[PDB]
């Protein structure tokens, strides 16, 4: 047992989160109460200090007269599920015949939904996220036109070895999930579960991930957090010969059953380069316009 | 429905009314969150929480 | 084999359609969650908190980015003068685009509730002051006098201990929401104006400094809500990314 | 009853009249971890009063034309005291913070601060300026150490982020007319359990002046601001030799 | 191939056919082919008054 | 006809749906099951059984390719010498990979829960002698001396009648799934070293050989758990079968 | 795979035809409706005058 | 010697701590593993050739002519399952035509 | 259900819970298999059990 | 950045204008005598 009074009366090893706010239900806006004048002394609500660091709490009716106004304004489309629950652009693959991007009828693509400004501007509000995925993969000629090819998807996870041209033994997909789909009908579209070995995402991952004497040559893995590297998306025309028709794949994220933590503000600058917050030196642009004067608008 | 539950939510206080036509749960539609709000975290973090009809400092 | 038969919406991809979709990994169990501090659980808790609104949005050069945040007072003839001026409007082009509620309600078509605009005075101890910090319900222009822009809502605030006072600007619409505003015909939305004169003077004593600032911080009420979420505005983007 | 305050925890004390309040950071006391949320199967060592206490890091010095400082925490405390000592013996690391940053001033000095916890403050470089060459920070720049790193652009807080929403993170105001001293009390924010303590820095703590300093020919030319923090319930797990970095 | 797209008040319209508004990250689209039954939504009601 | 609508997902072929598809033979009772010894319900089972780990990966030649599996031990200086190192990675190209372990954890892409190693003396009866097996958590680098990685978790074992001890390698992690560890990014993923120093020394009698041997066996706890089913890494094919 | 077959009248477009049809906006709660006076609840009301 | 593995629990070689496991094993199970479909045959119906110039090719039923998935049913020695087969044409350049 | 049971599991302690669309049982989806496992066959497979806590050979 | 490492004790200046560093009893012995020069630095007490 425990002899010594220094333990016995002691704190050491509490380990509950003593939270000092408790969630509410609000499925609507809050009502405002009737107010009349008041003219006192000692009691303002007005004055405050924003030094605290906390925000104001002046209600509407210690400020003004106020009606009593029965609010039915309903708070169900600020939530998470009803901000992140729509598809956007997340990546495309090109597929050209003759040239010398992907000449031989395969693309890899690495996964990562930073790569268009539309989508990474608003994932990159939060810090941490935690989401399933509904992928969506829309295949077409340059010119808009759809062919009868056939497709085939496969998602590489991390480790298992990448194909080195169409007809490689990596295609046989003894256990990796593969769709194949032709163009002429609707576009597939599968469900990703949370696949990260942490117990949430994050875009902003500050250090490094080895250890060692980091000189300039090792400096290019800063930022870079082994927990969002999920595989390589690859795709194929399935066959053995040389195809004739050229293909463009567009790739579609939306989340659902999201939950996030640690908000941050977001960019206003323009982005640069993928996973990697660089932006213009000379260019530095203002979040606003700009006016003439102050005194006037 | 007999299925496994190894959605993205499991262990949380919001309780979900969704459909599934799979045996996994993180295949089921988004459905509707509960409305729980706590203004109380990111507007007023503070240790001792003063009335509003007092001023702060005194 | 069933009786069915295909109603048209068929084939299409709708990128909001909620539904079933196919899974890929199955009996798969994911990695269990632990608890992180700051869940949030709305966006209206973002919406909450003050930040910086840039009233002198004067300034364009690079080296001098950090004065667009706060405007001068100083010592005045003492005929009641205009200090500054901006609009109320959180969808506009103006000072509320570098908020928390000026970028995510550049996601919101629609917006509705009581707005607030909490000042803070950084000038001296033995300096104090008054001012008035009137709101212009919509019609009404740009007051020429004190005289004239008293009659809406006011609030004077005196400097002191307390150093911050809190302008909540009320909900005066015709409508139950109200979008953003800009030129043309859109002016129909605009909310009105906030002005600061001064209601005495800056007085200051010997071996203090002359000229002090003040900083505005813009937050929302607990009755604000938005709807029908949308593309951001206030944004743009260079082609070719690399 | 609200203006004075006290901190003390371990062998170190702080007392200051013109505070203003102790923020919490999110709601949520720092604390150790449960059984639930734990991955190691070793136990982890936890010294009481030898690593829970104020370490005074540096003196810096608010000039006229100051732009700001960052501090890359846990990074400022590898080569202090005990905890220094454990962070390079160890593997695991799990704590708590409790900064206090003090910045004094007469009732003739006006001016003001903006004292911010930013999670995960990731550096970024200006690209060369015109944004060809893919450019990164240098090891002495990302994590500075405890003397801190003075801000190049303070608008876009070197990162690509506007300083006017900054406020949404942790943030109190130094501002020299009311208060003299910022305190803010931080938990553990990591998605994992525990961390390395020698790569990954969980947050950035950002000094920035807002408002400028103004004074007149006669007072005191220099002020100084000073940063003190102190670990709260720490915790490590995982022996080895001792590696520098 | 073709995309139909709803620009709420507000949002900026594409310049063109290669413009970066065509992303859709918050706008709601329908991608339909020509070789499949008409497109059809369902639009609530979406005033202010 | 009943109203119906296809929504997109329609007319795949997803390699891991699972889902009823049509049978070809009506009414067909298969072969009735007889009880075969070794059924198993799990592979968390093959897991736990112990598989010659090979520490000695030198020798190249088919002619010496038995070698492999045991490394030498013989009379020093007593200095306190170093016999063998390797790392501690199942999802790496090293002595982990001819395990019962490596392949089936070359199917999966996450792992969890505690290793073992056991290891095996072979050398004669009238000798003995004691051996330091440290285990070093990741960060640290080689050591250069016994005096230097004794800090890490160690075990030390004497020989005797029991001719086998067994250093569980500890679960000291930071995430609860870690990934298949290799060249660049993916050093975070790193499990250690496990170096085997002299502690005394080999002491051996007249008549009795010199050089002995010792064999390395490793396997799983009762707490590892596999996820994320893949391809497996460590194999390659030629073309043309056949 | 559940059995099913597709009997005529598919990939129509009739006018008239009452249905379900896809929803684009998720969650949304539109603007409440307060007393307009004149709401009429049928066309032989106008008859009548 | 004996032929049998390690029984050292944890607990009884270092100093532990209590740790409620809660990480599933409903991933390594048999069904988990195999239900995955993989390529076991190709047949050929070449127009001009001499491998199968008649329009028909006949394929002996045996899963062994594939290296990756021979690999993993060889793991075991007795196997008992069912079978879902997916045939996939198409032409050699990946274009479908009506046949 | 009314159906034929003719799957390739019937006579054993593993209760799945699947679903199935025709009269034979071979065609339905895989489903949820029971978790029960046995590690003393494979790994401990000697007559008499020794504790853990003793040295085998004495 | 030294001396910090000790117990201290941070006092600010304003209305009350005094602070009280008590120095703990950090002992071996129960008691300690008078240090000077020489052996008799074993009960010295420290600096402040
Ligand atoms: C046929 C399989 C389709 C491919 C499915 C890919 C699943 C990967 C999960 C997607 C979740 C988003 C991953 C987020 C990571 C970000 O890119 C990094 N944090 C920044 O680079
Ligand atoms: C239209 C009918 C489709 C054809 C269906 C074929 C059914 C045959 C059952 C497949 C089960 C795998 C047979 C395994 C046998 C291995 O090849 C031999 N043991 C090794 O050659």
């Amino acid at each position: 047992g425990d002899r010594v009074a220094d333990v016995i009366e002691s704190s050491i090893g509490d380990s509950v989160s003593r939270a000092l706010t408790q969630a509410l239900p609000a499925p609507t806006g809050q009502n405002t109460q009737v107010s009349s004048h008041r003219l006192d002394t000692g009691e303002v609500p007005a004055l405050q200090a924003a030094e605290i660091g906390a925000s104001s709490n002046t209600s509407d009716e210690s400020m003004i007269e106020t009606r009593c106004v029965l609010n039915s304004h309903s708070t169900a489309e600020t939530t998470l599920d009803s901000f992140f629950s729509r598809a956007g652009l997340v990546g495309e693959i090109d597929l050209p015949l003759e040239g010398t991007t992907n000449p031989n009828g395969y693309a890899n693509w690495d996964i990562d939904i930073t790569g268009y400004a539309q989508m990474r501007r608003k994932v990159e509000l939060f810090t941490y996220m935690r989401f399933d995925a509904e992928f969506t993969f829309v295949a077409c000629t340059p010119t808009g036109q759809v062919v009868p090819q056939l497709l085939q998807y496969m998602f590489v996870p991390p480790g298992a070895p990448k194909p080195e041209s169409r007809e490689s033994l990596a295609w046989q997909t003894a256990t990796n999930p593969s769709v194949f789909v032709k163009l002429t009908d609707p576009p597939a579209q599968v469900s990703v579960p949370f696949m990260s070995p942490a117990s949430a995402y994050q875009w902003f991952y500050d250090g490094y991930p080895t250890f060692g004497e980091h000189k300039q040559e090792k400096d290019l893995e800063y930022g870079a957090c082994p927990n969002n590297m999920m595989g390589t998306f690859s795709v194929r025309t399935v066959g053995s010969s040389k195809s004739k028709y050229p293909l463009v794949v567009r790739i579609y994220m939306r989340m659902k059953h999201v939950r996030a933590w640690i908000p941050r503000p977001m960019r206003n600058q323009n982005y640069l380069f993928k996973a990697n917050p660089n932006y213009a030196g000379n260019s530095i642009k203002p979040t606003g316009t700009s006016r003439s004067a102050i005194t006037t608008l | 429905s007999h299925e496994n539950s190894n959605s993205a939510t499991e262990g949380s206080t919001i309780n979900y009314t969704t459909i599934n036509y799979y045996k996994d749960s993180y295949a089921a539609t988004a459905g509707k969150q509960s409305l729980k709000q706590d203004p109380d975290k990111f507007a007023n973090p503070v240790k001792d929480i003063f009335t509003e009809m007092a001023a702060p400092l005194k | 084999g069933f009786p069915t038969e295909l109603k048209p919406g068929t084939n299409q991809f709708l990128t909001t359609d909620d539904g079933v979709s196919a899974p890929i990994l199955p009996n798969f169990h994911p990695t269990p969650c632990i608890h992180i501090p700051g869940e949030v659980r709305n966006l209206l808790e973002l919406c909450q908190v003050e930040t910086i609104l840039e009233v002198n949005n004067v300034p364009t050069n690079a080296t001098s980015l950090m004065e667009r945040l706060r405007f001068p007072v100083s010592a005045q003839a003492g005929k009641g003068e205009l200090c500054a001026v901006f609009r109320a409007d959180p969808g506009r082009d103006g000072p509320w685009q570098s908020t928390m509620l000026g970028q995510l309600c550049g996601y919101y078509t629609q917006w509705s509730g009581s707005l607030e605009v909490t000042f803070m005075f950084t000038g001296s101890f033995m300096a104090t002051g008054k001012m008035l910090i009137a709101y212009t319900p919509p019609g009404g222009p740009l007051p020429k006098d004190r005289a004239t822009a008293m009659l809406g809502t006011h609030v004077i605030w005196d400097f002191g201990l307390q150093s911050s006072v809190t302008l909540v600007i009320p909900w005066i619409s015709n409508t139950h929401y109200r979008a953003h505003a800009r030129d043309g015909v859109f002016d129909y939305y605009t909310t009105g104006l906030v002005s600061i004169w001064y209601q005495t003077n800056y007085v200051v004593p010997i071996g203090a400094p002359n000229t002090a600032y003040i900083i505005a911080l813009a937050a929302a009420q607990k009755n604000f809500t938005m709807k029908l979420c949308k593309d951001t505005s206030h944004i743009l983007q260079t082609a070719s990314i690399q | 009853s609200d203006r004075v305050a006290q901190l003390t925890i371990g062998n170190s004390t702080i007392t200051t009249q013109e505070a203003a309040n102790i923020i919490v950071g999110y709601g949520e006391w720092p604390s150790y971890c449960s059984d639930d949320d734990a991955t190691a199967v070793d136990k982890p060592t936890r010294p009481d009063v030898s690593v829970n206490r104020f370490y005074t890091l540096d003196t810096k010095l608010w000039e006229k034309s100051s732009k700001g400082w960052y501090w890359k925490f846990p990074d400022v405390l590898t080569e202090t005291g005990v905890f220094g000592q454990n962070a390079q013996f160890h593997y695991l690391y799990r704590s708590g913070f409790c900064i206090h940053v003090q910045c004094n001033a007469s009732k003739f000095h006006q001016g003001a601060l903006l004292v911010a916890i930013l999670p995960e403050y990731v550096i970024g470089t200006v690209a060369g300026g015109t944004g060809t060459e893919d450019s990164h920070p240098p090891y002495k720049q990302t994590q500075p150490g405890a003397d801190g790193f003075e801000l190049q652009h303070p608008y876009v807080l070197d990162a690509g982020i506007p300083i006017s929403q900054l406020t949404v993170c942790h943030h109190q105001r130094i501002n020299l007319r009311t208060n003299n001293c910022a305190t803010i009390i931080v938990p553990y924010m990591n998605t994992l359990p525990f961390d390395s303590a020698l790569n990954h820095c969980n947050f950035g703590l950002l000094v920035v002046p807002i408002s400028p300093l103004d004074f007149d020919q006669g007072a005191t030319p220099v002020i100084p601001i000073t940063i003190t923090l102190a670990p709260m319930c720490s915790e490590f797990a995982g022996l080895r030799q001792a590696v520098t970095q």
